This record gives C-alpha cells, structure tokens and sequence, in this order.
C-alpha cells in the first residue's frame, strides 16, 4: 500500500514559509 | 515560557529519546481563548474544505481523513493570535537549532488549522511524511477548552517505532506537541463526536525538502 495515499497534502510549490 | 530553557532542556532531549514532546499550558488562557474565538471564525464563516491527500487515487479523500480545513499564514485579518502562536513555534525550533536529530530546519508550511465536526469522524492510522517531501517535525496546538475524551473521542493515538507502549494524547485545550513526521511515528485520529479543532505546521528539513522540491519541479 502506497502511505502517501494517507499522508496529509501539503503544497509542494510556492508556499513554504522561511525561519 | 522563556524559549530557550524550553527548548534546550526539555523539548530537544524528549524529541531526541522518544521522538513526542507534550508541552501543556503552552500560551495560557487568555491567548488560547482567543485562537479558539479565532478558529471559530474561520468555521463560521465557511472557510473551511475537505482535508487532502498527498496522492489520491480512486477512494474519496474523507474515507481516509473526515476533517475540514483552511491554510493561514498568520497575517490575515482576524488572525492575529493565529500568528502568535506559529511565531511562538518558530521561536522554540529556531533554539532548537541543529539539535533536532541531524534535520537542519530553514523553513514550514503554511498552519493548516482543521476541524473533525463531530459525527464520528477522524484520521485512520497514517504517517505524515511516508516518501521523503520534507517535513521532518509535526507541530501540533489544540484549542479544545472543555473536551472530555472519554465521551467525545478524539484522541491522537501514536504508535512510535521501538516503544512497548502507544502515545495517548488527548486534543487538551492549550496543549503543544510535536513530534517526528517521517515513519516512526504513524498515527490516527479516533473517532470524534463532539467539534475538534487543532492546528498543524510541518517543519522542513532543509536537504530533504530541497530534494523533494527538485522532484516536484522535474515531474
Ligand atoms: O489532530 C490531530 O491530533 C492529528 C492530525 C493528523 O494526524 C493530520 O492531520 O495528519
Ligand atoms: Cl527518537
Ligand atoms: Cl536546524
Ligand atoms: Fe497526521
Ligand atoms: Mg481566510
Ligand atoms: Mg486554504
Ligand atoms: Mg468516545
């Protein structure tokens, strides 16, 4: 069975925020 | 509390030996009360849409996960205190600098505040990060001010790699936890019947998150 069926979505582009 | 007592002393050492870390009371009342009047904002006023896979194939999304959700960045009008909270989480992983396991940490999503609108609804046993996208811890806040779990349900129930006993952890209003999103730490939501909110980030581990970004951008 694939996890990432499961795994909660994130945006993968565009929307990662800097520390 | 001071942040960096709380890291150094307590949350790296706890993350570093079991991988969960349970900070209770973390910003008081008067500000959890207001993320609570702020969460129910955001549900009142409808912004709120079915909770997502990473992939989808044919099974509809809430056969997996029955929650609802929107995305905040912490500047949006009417989400003020919102914003204090992930500055509050930035600052404790900004002391924690280097000692999280060997993650080097830049960068998190966007909050993804959510909500199980009772009815029985929850998150079957899944890991957060199965397949290497990035995120490297699991920064949770619960807001939920009267819940009883033993009627209500709800409860984070973590199964982490090793340990001869699973990790309870109910959704207490005031309540932080953090913990490894990678496959030590699969985990579900049990069954819900009364409104459950929390509020999520994922921190990114910067070398993973810049291979999966490459992957993404590559097809
Ligand atoms: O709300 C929780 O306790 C956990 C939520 C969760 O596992 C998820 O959205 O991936
Ligand atoms: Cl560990
Ligand atoms: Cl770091
Ligand atoms: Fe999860
Ligand atoms: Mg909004
Ligand atoms: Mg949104
Ligand atoms: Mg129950």
């Amino acid at each position: 069975l694939d996890l990432e069926t499961l795994a909660p979505y994130i945006p993968m582009d565009g929307e990662d925020f800097q520390l | 509390l001071p942040a960096l007592k709380l890291a150094l002393e307590y949350i790296v050492p706890c993350m570093n030996k079991h991988g969960i870390c349970v900070v209770d009371d973390f910003l008081g009342k008067e500000t959890g009360q207001q993320i609570g009047d702020e969460v129910r904002a955001l549900h009142d006023t409808g912004k709120f849409t079915d909770g997502q896979l990473v992939s989808q194939k044919s099974d509809s999304s809430k056969d997996i996960r029955g929650d609802k959700i929107t995305w905040i960045e912490g500047k949006e009008p009417g989400c003020e205190t919102i914003g204090l909270l992930m500055s509050s989480m930035d600052d404790l992983i900004r002391h924690c600098n280097g000692k999280l396991g060997s993650y080097k940490i830049n960068g998190r999503t966007k909050a993804m505040v959510a909500c199980y609108p009772g009815n029985g609804t929850g998150y079957v046993r899944h890991v957060d990060n199965p397949n290497g996208d990035g995120r490297c811890v699991t920064c949770i806040y619960y807001l939920n001010k009267d819940w009883d779990a033993k009627v209500s349900g709800g409860i984070l129930r973590i199964f982490p790699e090793g340990k001869a006993q699973f990790a309870d952890i109910e959704p207490k209003f005031d309540r932080l936890l953090f913990f490894w999103s990678d496959r030590r730490n699969p985990h579900e939501v049990q069954p819900a019947y009364a409104t459950r909110y929390a509020i999520t980030v994922w921190y990114f581990d910067a070398d993973e998150r810049a291979r999966a970004k490459v992957k993404y951008l590559t097809g």
